[PDB]
RNA sequence: CGGCACGUAGCGCAGCCUGGUAGCGCACCGUCAUGGGGUGUCGGGGGUCGGAGGUUCAAAUCCUCUCGUGCCGACCA
RNA sequence: AAUGCCCC
RNA sequence: UGCCUGGCGGCCGUAGCGCGGUGGUCCCACCUGACCCCAUGCCGAACUCAGAAGUGAAACGCCGUAGCGCCGAUGGUAGUGUGGGGUCUCCCCAUGCGAGAGUAGGGAACUGCCAGGCAU
RNA sequence: UAGUCCGGAUUGGAGUCUGCAACUCGACUCCAUGAAGUCGGAAUCGCUAGUAAUCGUGGAUCAGAAUGCCACGGUGAAUAC
RNA sequence: UCCUCCUAAAGAGUAACGGAGGAGCACGAAGGUUGGCUAAUCCUGGUCGGACAUCAGGAGGUUAGUGCAAUGGCAUAAGCCAGCUUGACUGCGAGCGUGACGGCGCGAGCAGGUGCGAAAGCAGGUCAUAGUGAUCCGGUGGUUCUGAAUGGAAGGGCCAC
RNA sequence: CGACUUACCAACCCGAUGCAAACUGCGAAUACCGGAGAAUGUUAUCACGGGAGACACACGGCGGGUGCUAACGUCCGUC
């Protein structure tokens, strides 16, 4: 139960997100990965973020 | 036992090829000559065969164990598998790492026409 | 008191006791008691029927125990309940089917060894009978 | 301090030798490789074989260390 | 033999007190004297000198008699 | 937060009823025929420090707390503050007045004193049993007429003052126990 | 690279002539020298593991390998994936520089050389060996060095028995006996 | 019977939660002080955790089984 | 005007 | 066509181990060397590359050998479906199926495609 | 300014002398070896002037066998409110 | 409540306060791909080093390993190492398995857009099976879909705590 | 500092003998799935719809767990 949730934003300026678990103790530093956007059919990088 | 241990580095490719059923080239490179033929996709029958023990490629060559030697042959396969009406295979390098002489022959023989 | 040192489960089903015997030959001794009936024997009658034979030569010859205690037989307590998980290990058994020889012994002659077994097999449970050892 | 057993998970053979088949269809749920996926057949995450093909189900012992293949003869 | 990797290596001079001189490869960078090297090192004539075994009986009738 | 019954915690366990840490020291469950069970739990007011008495309810029951305790060492003090230090994270601390008190005479640096945090936040510090301590003052003892023992009053670099034997004079450091207040040896 | 070709014409027939041997390929050759270096106490300081690996590199001519520990034992407080060695394999004319080395300049120089042991042959022929100080190589100077290592030499050959190692190493007039 | 919480230096207790070091008081040993004993002062030593099997790189600590000692009730019939 | 017990 | 050797199969121990012998014209392996392609968590060891002075030593291939492994009986001796029976915790009879282990024995593989040397 | 050119313990080898006789058990010499020790816990001792401190010398006993004992001089202080 | 083995009678299923154990997670690499590698344990030789560190050879053969219980599997490795990366993608889905149902699981193949590979190809998480909570009520972002006269808005709906 | 003697215990291997529900380098009879064929069977099969009851079973045989291979015991599978 140390593995919080977060939602990965998308960098294309749409509010599209993913949703995954980072370990927040071990890798305390942002997750960045390049992941499909369907809203705008690309490519694009990914910038995590709290799910609030 | 360098034997063996190319033998099970190739196995898995060729494995996946008798699996998806496709004409493969395979390669075997020793240091004094190397060799090319396709078989047909059972793996029982071979195709066309062209290899630097055949005088036709010895004569006209230099040293048998070299990138220009394995351009030659694999022109020489390309050729005779083009002419007999096979032009769509997949390469098995049969353990030999992609590259050199191995690489050479692959150059060779997309240049001479086998779309692979 | 024979009894296996380790076992890899504690308690163990019941089961049946159908068939004939494995171990049906005198190999070891020149003379050996083989059971005639079917049944359990016990670590303590294993143990009272070797100390009448051994006994009974007097400490000679050598003598085989062809059968070991495996089976953990267990038991419930008393004024308990029928039901509440399965008992608690009271003794050990050695499941006996006809033919399988039990005891063996040489170095004594057969009438000494005669007089010996009938000692030791006045105290099994299981009808029982002396044989020889045979070639082939 | 027992008495936890779990629920049956429905494993074994689907589709038995000699069976027609449509492509697509599971002929044999695992839990590892105990037949392996040969012609026309596939091998699913979780080591369901089953079918890429139509045709009858066959079952073979090839292989160096004789191991079970399931083949589908595509009729 | 990678290139930055491994320490520099160049033919150095070796002399000894034996009166031999060796021409040698290695990463002593600078030249390179010697005290001791294999032909003049005391192996071959010293494994009775290292030892001293003797007799204590003859030392004592040396050191008198009757 | 689980909550925990009364018939299932045992000692050690940090329990938050009312607001407030506690800490299970001893527990004695009851099951008597013909009637509702109960625990008689020897609680411990984990604030004050204070040994409260519980008889609990097989049913009445507490969420748990984040009060835990390991080896933090001291850094310094500032002000009204003191910071300590892990030595398997190196995570930085900052305790306050109330968490020590009394104990204030008895850490001076470097000290690996076991503290208790709650909410990811000191309450209480426990100095290390033994602590060595240098006498800022004494009066030179001087035997006189003494026959018996006698003793002598000696305040410390810290502000402790200990009863410290006769020769022990100025600048030489004693060792103390916390635990008692008292002069141990004093060494070399 | 003087001994190799010490080697090629005087020791292989010597070798032929000694063991009647039918083809050449039979004579014992020399394949590499390995030099060990196994600081249990990098656990502890894991600077004395790179000053062992700057001293092998000097030794030596080459990089060494840092081994690290491929079991976890707690007789010694080394978890599995420590850092605990180094390590120099030596093959072709950088081997020949070190043999002739060791055996004409660092074997003279070590302390009470009394001879080396003609029984430590693995009984496959390879020959393995140690030294106690670092110092007796002149690559290092104990005035520039700090603490004293040791090391050990194995020397693998492709000697069917030991008997035959031994005397391809007395071919070469290894200092043993 | 179960459950349950103990078993750690000669004695009494910590530690154990949250695996890597076993600590505290008295006692014990040797000086000193004293005419001598004591109180006192200065110095020293001692255990490896009731036992066995597991997890683990490693167990006083975690699990499980045994042995021993306490405590609770084993009721309506 | 701190402490200072006992001697078969 | 006959034998040798390479690769890719079929088959998956009657096909594998062991011991003895043997092979270099060709092929193969070792081998030579290393600026260049490429490489070593160091090492031309391996992986590569450029070649042909030497050797069949190792390996690899082949021949022989019954010390193992392995196969294995037509055929004979436990269990069991159906029906009936008993002295019924376990067995018997009629009928159908019929092992496992062991014994005799077999066994030093068989074969397809295409490629290089003596006879033809 | 270092365990050192401090310290000399311990041990190996070789000798001298006395004495019937230096093994147990003498003293001394030569070569090598080079421990502990870096000013000493609680406590405790002597000394008020040619004294303490320090440096040598002799004698008795005695063949040989003193760092002990008894004497002798050399240098020579601090403090006593 | 869930997972593994036996009971369980060679398809699936099968009870007991029957016999044994585990789970309420972990991982942005411990995933994808390409290339490469093969263990445990003993023997001998070797500086400190020793029962056991590191080095070398030999015998051995997967007795090893797999993030975690047990079972099945794994050498083409599913085990170990390295480079580049985000397929731990979005919309679907022939056809099956498993459920009283709610549901749960497997899946070739199609479209868009990537990753590795020379290429054939592989990739919609991890060797597989535990690692979980229906509905209501409400929160956050998107979205003209609705919007009580009309234009907005509030509030609902659709999509993703 | 080295060790000499030897009434006991003995791992690893080798030969021989047994045991196992949670052992398997072997392995049936039955049962189960699929296909084909004849005879027979008042479609006996499946789907959709209207109406239900029922979900306390018992004993005997066979295979077992539990119990004491005790019970007109108890819990399953099949008839
Ligand atoms: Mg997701
Ligand atoms: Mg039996
Ligand atoms: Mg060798
Ligand atoms: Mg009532
Ligand atoms: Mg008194
Ligand atoms: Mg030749
Ligand atoms: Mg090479
Ligand atoms: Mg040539
Ligand atoms: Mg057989
Ligand atoms: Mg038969
Ligand atoms: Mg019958
Ligand atoms: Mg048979
Ligand atoms: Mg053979
Ligand atoms: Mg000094
Ligand atoms: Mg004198
Ligand atoms: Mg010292
Ligand atoms: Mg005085
Ligand atoms: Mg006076
Ligand atoms: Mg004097
Ligand atoms: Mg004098
Ligand atoms: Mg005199
Ligand atoms: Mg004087
Ligand atoms: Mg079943
Ligand atoms: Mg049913
Ligand atoms: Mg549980
Ligand atoms: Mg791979
Ligand atoms: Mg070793
Ligand atoms: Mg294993
Ligand atoms: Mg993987
Ligand atoms: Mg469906
Ligand atoms: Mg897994
Ligand atoms: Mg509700
Ligand atoms: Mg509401
Ligand atoms: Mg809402
Ligand atoms: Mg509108
Ligand atoms: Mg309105
Ligand atoms: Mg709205
Ligand atoms: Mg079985
Ligand atoms: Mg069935
Ligand atoms: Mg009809
Ligand atoms: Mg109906
Ligand atoms: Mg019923
Ligand atoms: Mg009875």
């Amino acid at each position: 139960g140390i593995r919080e949730k977060i939602k990965l934003v998308s960098s294309a300026g749409t509010g599209h997100f993913y949703t995954t678990t980072k370990n927040k103790r071990t890798k305390p530093e942002k997750l960045e990965l390049k992941k499909f956007d369907p809203v705008v059919r690309q490519h694009v990088i990914y910038k995590e973020a709290k799910i609030k | 036992d360098k034997k063996s241990a190319r033998i099970r580095r190739a196995t898995r490719a060729r494995r996946k090829l008798q699996e998806l059923g496709a004409t493969r080239l395979v390669v075997h490179r020793t240091p004094r000559h190397i060799y090319a033929q396709v078989i047909a996709p059972n793996g029982s029958e071979v195709l066309v065969a062209a290899s630097t023990v055949e005088k036709a490629i010895a004569e006209q060559l230099k040293y048998t164990g070299n990138k220009d030697a394995a351009a030659a042959v694999g022109k020489a396969v390309a050729e005779r598998a083009l002419e007999k009406g096979i032009k769509d295979v997949s390469f098995d390098r049969s353990g030999f790492q992609y590259h050199g002489r191995v690489q050479a022959l692959a150059d060779a023989a997309r240049e001479a026409g086998l779309q692979f | 008191m024979l009894q296996p040192k380790r076992t890899k489960f504690r308690k163990m089903h019941k089961g049946r006791n159908r068939g004939l015997a494995q171990g049906t030959d005198v190999s070891f001794g020149s003379f050996g008691l083989k059971a005639v009936g079917r049944g359990r024997l016990t670590a303590r009658q294993i143990e009272a029927a070797r100390r009448a034979m051994t006994r009974a030569v007097k400490r000679q010859g050598k003598i085989w125990i062809r059968v070991f205690p495996d089976k953990p037989i267990t038991e419930k307590p008393l004024a308990v309940r029928m039901g509440k998980g399965k008992g608690n290990v009271e003794y050990w058994v050695a499941l006996i089917q006809p033919g399988k020889v039990l005891y063996e012994m040489d170095g004594v002659p057969e009438e000494l060894a005669r007089e010996a077994f009938k000692l030791a097999a006045a105290k099994l449970p299981i009808k029982t009978t002396f044989v020889t050892k045979t070639v082939m | 301090r027992n008495g936890r057993d779990s629920e049956a998970k429905r494993l074994g053979v689907k589709r038995f030798g000699g069976e027609s088949v449509l492509a697509g269809s599971i002929i044999v749920r695992q839990r590892g490789t105990k037949f392996h996926a040969g012609a026309n057949v596939g091998c699913g995450r979780d080591h369901t074989l089953f079918a890429k093909a139509d045709g009858k189900v066959k079952f073979e012992v090839k292989g160096p260390k004789n191991r079970k293949f399931i083949s589908i003869e595509a009729e | 033999m990678k290139k930055d990797i491994h320490p520099k290596y160049e033919e150095i001079t070796a002399s000894c007190s034996c009166g031999n001189v060796m021409k040698i490869r290695s990463t002593v960078g600078h030249d390179l004297n010697l005290d001791v090297c294999s032909k003049c090192h005391p192996f071959f004539t010293g494994k009775q000198r290292d030892v001293a075994t003797g007799g204590r009986v003859d030392r004592f009738n040396k050191r008198f008699n009757i | 937060m689980a909550t925990y019954y009364s018939n299932d915690f045992r000692a050690g366990l940090k329990i938050m009823l009312d607001g407030e840490p506690y800490a299970v020291e001893a527990s004695e469950f009851v099951k008597p025929g013909k009637g509702q069970a109960f625990a008689r739990v020897k609680l411990r007011r984990l604030l004050t420090g204070t040994r409260v008495e519980k008889t609990f309810k097989s049913t009445d029951s507490a969420e748990g707390a984040d009060v835990v305790d390991m080896n933090l060492t001291y850094l310094y003090n500032d002000g009204e503050f003191w910071h300590f230090m892990n030595n398997e994270t190196f995570e930085q601390l900052s305790a306050d007045a109330k968490a020590i008190g009394d104990n204030a005479k008895w850490l001076l640096d470097q000290a690996e004193c076991i503290v208790t945090l709650w909410n990811g936040q000191p309450i209480s510090v426990t100095p290390p049993n033994f602590v060595e301590l240098e006498i800022v003052d004494t009066d030179p003892g001087l035997k006189g007429d003494t026959a018996g023992t006698g003793g002598k009053p000696a305040t410390l670099s810290t502000g402790a003052v200990v009863k410290v034997p006769l020769f022990v004079q100025i600048g030489e450091v004693i060792k103390v126990d916390t635990r008692s207040g008292e002069y141990v040896s004093r060494v070399k | 690279a003087k001994l190799h070709d010490y080697y090629k014409d005087e020791v292989v027939k010597k070798l032929m002539t000694e063991f009647n041997y039918n083809s050449v390929m039979q004579v014992p050759r020399v394949e590499k020298i390995t030099l060990n270096m196994g600081v249990g106490e990098a656990i502890a300081d894991k600077k004395l593991l790179d000053n062992a690996a700057a001293d092998l590199a000097a030794i030596s001519g080459q990089k060494p390998l840092i081994t690290k520990a491929r079991k976890s034992v707690a007789g010694f407080k080394i978890r599995q994936g420590y850092p605990i060695g180094c390590k120099v394999t030596l093959r072709g004319e950088r081997m020949w520089e070190f043999f002739e080395r060791l055996i004409t300049i660092a074997v003279p120089r070590i302390r009470d050389f009394r001879g080396l042991s003609a029984k430590s042959f693995d009984g496959r022929g390879n020959y393995s060996m140690g030294v106690r100080e670092q110092i007796i190589f002149p690559e290092i100077d104990y005035d520039k060095v700090d603490r004293v290592r040791g090391l050990d030499i194995t020397i693998t050959t492709t000697a069917k028995s030991d008997e035959e190692g031994r005397a391809l190493l007395a071919a070469f007039d290894f200092p043993f006996r």
